[PDB]
């Protein structure tokens, strides 16, 4: 009996003759594995089409946007990276740049607006902690900030 | 016309007859009717979605229905002769004979006649 | 353009499927001429096909990498791109004919239609009378927007419908503007340097872009917190990435933060407001390279190594301000010239300033310097 | 095949030609059923048929653009060709039975036969004997030539005769040694492809152009005398210049000098009547690059490699075969990547092949080789 869903179904859409037929109801088994082959497929695309669920077209987006691709990374580093990238393209607002880095580090972060008269703290929290670097974060920082604007920050558990 | 042959397909069996070769056994163009028609009759209509509303037969719905021996006999005519028509090779189907051998439960002939069977005029000037 | 490299399994040969395709049956003959083989190739070739066809190009189209029409000018628009509109041709037509013949806006004049060209036609923007001197100099636009309206000069010299009284027309100035449509080429870069340029405001690169806007600014350079907090300096050189003249300095700083001030323009720069931006010319430190060059066919060596010192002067922009010239990649400009084909065949003795060693800058920019063949 | 035009009067019509036969007399009627018509009828009746039949047939049958047959043959042989024939199916059969029993050579076992299909008869060319195991295998053929036979593994089952012991004969695969005789319109292709008017003697554009017709080669280059004796070498590079394959050498070297003629067999290759060909490949330089690279933070040493090995390979896809590699410009191959920052952080003591200097090719073509990071101490 044919084993693959659309198989079975195809074969039922032609006549009923072919209830003995082995060669048939081998060839439709075949004919089946493929649609069901391509309905993953399929789905596939739809994920790719996003840089959420970009899974292996993540290099896909990280080429759109210019990030340096790389297969090695973690895939939700590659994804945070994106993310923060598409968004830097507004106001620099205190919601807009907590977002940024806060996707980015995938990290709650709070920016203090600091009292000194041209910087910006920056405080950020996360329940599983950090590793020892953080620096590249720093990085974007420095790149997106106002150039004006020095920048503190301290890290929390 | 320039019909074509097809594959034989043993309807006892629900089977491809295939040559010792391993390749599917085929077979004459006469053949290939004989093979269309039967799986046409077996074909029920609109059902089966490959097929568009020309193919297949209406002869399994009758049975529900609630006309009498002498009507269900005439839509068994009608209903076998327009699915068999509709092939290009069929010249003529007809003398049909049915025999309710037990009270309900019938059986029936009819005759099929090909486009080979015509009969042809002699003569030229 | 850029290529999208797509999974091998979204590209499976038609031959490969149909292999796979006949890998289930067993104890059948799936040779060709079958009905095994024969009815499964066309399934095989549509697979495949709705494969390539299908997937990878509705793939491709989604990305702006890969696109091409509406759906290239939708992801152009989302990122705020929009193509550049086709525009009408402009000039003067100066007539000739007797005073006081009148010719009215919208007339209809083109050039001599010939079996190769149809009559290119033009209309009149302005309602005039013939002057003083038997002529009258009347501004037209091209009927058609794009390029076939920049047409030369003297070559409408033709009236269309019966209008006596003038005696000639020419167009003296071969005609500008009449633009075409963007092409996708031009467009898919802008869609592209949108989406990856950051495009914020208030940071570094907002303003060398700021810098760069002003004309003469060939490449800048921005010091945040130079002066600790509410300090920004800018650091702009010429085209040729040398000191860059007092006067541009002086554009720049009218451009993006002028010293001047009022009540109600208290700077309206285009930095923000409590900014404390300078704007000079960086310390230009030149590297000059010097290799044992061999040229290649078809190729002048002064032009190649103009190439090759805009290519290496691209380089520099990549080299940070006070960064570290990397001899490593000075002889992958160099060498990517040779597999490039463009007039160098082979060098050597590559030296930049007379030494193989990677240079540091002490937080200046790099100049371009001369490039020497040994 | 051809159509063929006719003269005029091998088509004449049956009643033109009665209408010329009775076109003298003048004086007797001529009506249908009448004697003078009697006379004349059969005759011009019988010369029509055999006009249009007869003779036309002659005709066809003369030219090889429509003869056919025996006769479509014979114009093969009058330039010396002729149609492939057809072999009998050759396989192997399985006997089980009683260990004393003895089958012999000659022996007859067919398929089965049925309304459907009429059964293929099978000769065994072997006599064994069961004695040590109750298995035993004997090779087999088809009694008669052609595809038929070629039976699937388990067709044949049945003895003609009736042997004492044998408790069930099977064969183990299907059978393969079948093939038919040449379709007509294949060797009237044949007949008529075998028109070249020159260019056959076997110089080297000869030579070339005959590697060139089989298929995968790309180029062909001809060596005059390599060993002396008239000996020729042929070196060959496939379609993407690489070095032939062994399987594309060997049909080369089939197609212009067969080497497995027997005692009663002469070449049919290409290669004229003493002269000795030989089918050569370059050999594959591997450059092997070496130096201590330096990686960018936290990427993959083994993808950056990887990625480089195929970027040098496909510039060394570009050299030909005799061509220089150029090391110069495998510096900036590495130093690609640098510009583009995908992987490499520096490198140092580039070389190839532990070489710093341009390498030139002789009878060699290149090949990507293996990228090692030296990491020096």
């Amino acid at each position: 009996m044919i084993a693959s869903k659309k198989g079975k179904e195809m074969l039922l859409t032609l006549s009923p003759i072919y209830e003995q037929s082995i060669i048939m109801q081998s060839l439709y088994e075949a004919i089946g594995s493929e649609f069901d082959n391509l309905e993953l497929l399929d789905e596939e695309i739809e994920l790719q089409l996003f840089p959420q669920s970009a899974t292996w077209g993540l290099g896909f987006w990280e080429n759109r946007v210019g990030l340096i691709t790389n297969l090695d990374e973690d895939m939700e580093t590659r994804r945070r990276k994106v993310i923060a990238k598409l968004q830097s393209k507004y106001i620099m607002t205190p919601k807009r740049m907590s977002m940024i880095l806060q996707s980015y580090t995938g990290a709650n972060i709070k920016i203090n607006e600091n009292i000194s008269p041209y910087t910006f703290g920056v405080e950020l929290t996360s329940t599983q902690g950090f590793p020892k670097d953080l620096e590249d974060l720093y990085k974007r920082v420095n790149v997106i900030k106002p150039s004006h604007l020095a920048v503190s920050y301290k890290l929390v558990s | 016309l320039d019909l074509k042959g097809s594959f034989l397909f043993d309807f006892e069996k629900g089977e491809f007859v295939k040559n010792a070769d391993g390749t599917l056994k085929k077979c004459d163009k006469v053949q290939a009717y004989k093979q269309w028609c039967q799986k046409a009759i077996l074909t029920p209509r609109y059902k089966k979605a490959a097929y568009t509303n020309i193919y297949g037969s209406e002869i399994k719905d009758l049975i529900a229905s609630n006309l009498s021996q002498s009507a269900k006999e005439l839509e068994i005519t009608r209903l076998i002769k327009e699915t068999i028509l509709v092939h290009p090779y069929t010249k003529e189907v007809g003398e049909f004979s049915f025999n309710w051998l037990e009270n309900s439960r019938l059986v029936e002939y009819e005759f099929d006649v090909l486009t080979i069977d015509d009969e042809n005029i002699v003569i030229d000037g | 353009e850029r290529e999208l490299p797509i999974p091998v399994f979204l590209t499976e040969d038609e031959d490969s499927v149909h292999e796979r395709m006949l890998s289930n049956f067993q104890d059948v003959s799936t040779l060709e001429g079958d009905f095994i083989y024969d009815a499964t190739r066309p399934t095989a070739e549509q697979i495949a096909e709705l494969k390539q066809l299908g997937l990878q190009n509705n793939l491709k189209i989604a990305f702006p990498q890969t696109s091409y029409g509406t759906y290239l000018e939708w992801l152009g628009e989302c990122k705020g791109v929009f193509k550049n509109q086709p525009t009408k041709a402009t000039g003067v037509i100066t007539f000739t004919g007797v005073q006081g013949t009148i010719i009215t806006k919208g007339t209809i004049v083109t050039t001599i239609a010939t079996d190769e060209k149809q009559s290119i036609e033009f209309e009149l923007l302005e309602t005039k009378t013939i002057g003083e001197n038997e002529t009258v100099d009347i501004k037209a636009e091209s009927r058609i927007v794009g390029t076939i309206g920049n047409v030369s000069k003297g070559s409408i010299s033709v009236l269309l419908g019966s209008i006596s009284g003038v005696k000639s027309i020419t167009n003296k100035e071969d005609f500008r503007g009449g633009t075409d449509i963007e092409d996708e080429e031009h467009f898919r870069e802008r869609v592209l340097v949108a989406e990856q340029e950051d495009k914020l405001s208030g940071a570094s690169s907002d303003y060398i872009r700021w810098a760069k806007e002003v004309d003469g600014v060939g490449y800048a350079y921005v010091v945040s917190e130079w002066a600790g907090a509410g300090t920004v300096k800018v650091l702009i050189l010429d085209k040729n990435r040398k000191a860059a003249t007092q006067e541009l300095i002086d554009k720049v700083q009218e451009y993006i933060y002028p010293l001047n001030i009022s009540e109600g323009e208290n700077r309206d720069g285009k930095a923000p407001i409590g900014a404390l931006v300078t704007v000079v010319t960086p310390d230009t430190l030149l590297i000059n390279v010097k290799a044992s060059f061999i040229f290649s066919n078809g190729f002048s060596e002064e032009t190649v190594l103009n190439n090759l010192k805009t290519k290496i002067d691209k380089y520099l922009d990549k080299i940070d301000l006070g960064g570290t010239v990397s001899y490593n990649a000075i002889q992958a400009i160099v060498g990517s010239m040779m597999l490039t084909d463009e007039g160098i065949e082979d060098f050597s003795n590559l030296t930049i300033n007379d030494v193989k060693e990677n240079i540091k800058l002490q937080d200046q920019v790099v100049g371009i310097g001369e490039i020497v063949n040994e």
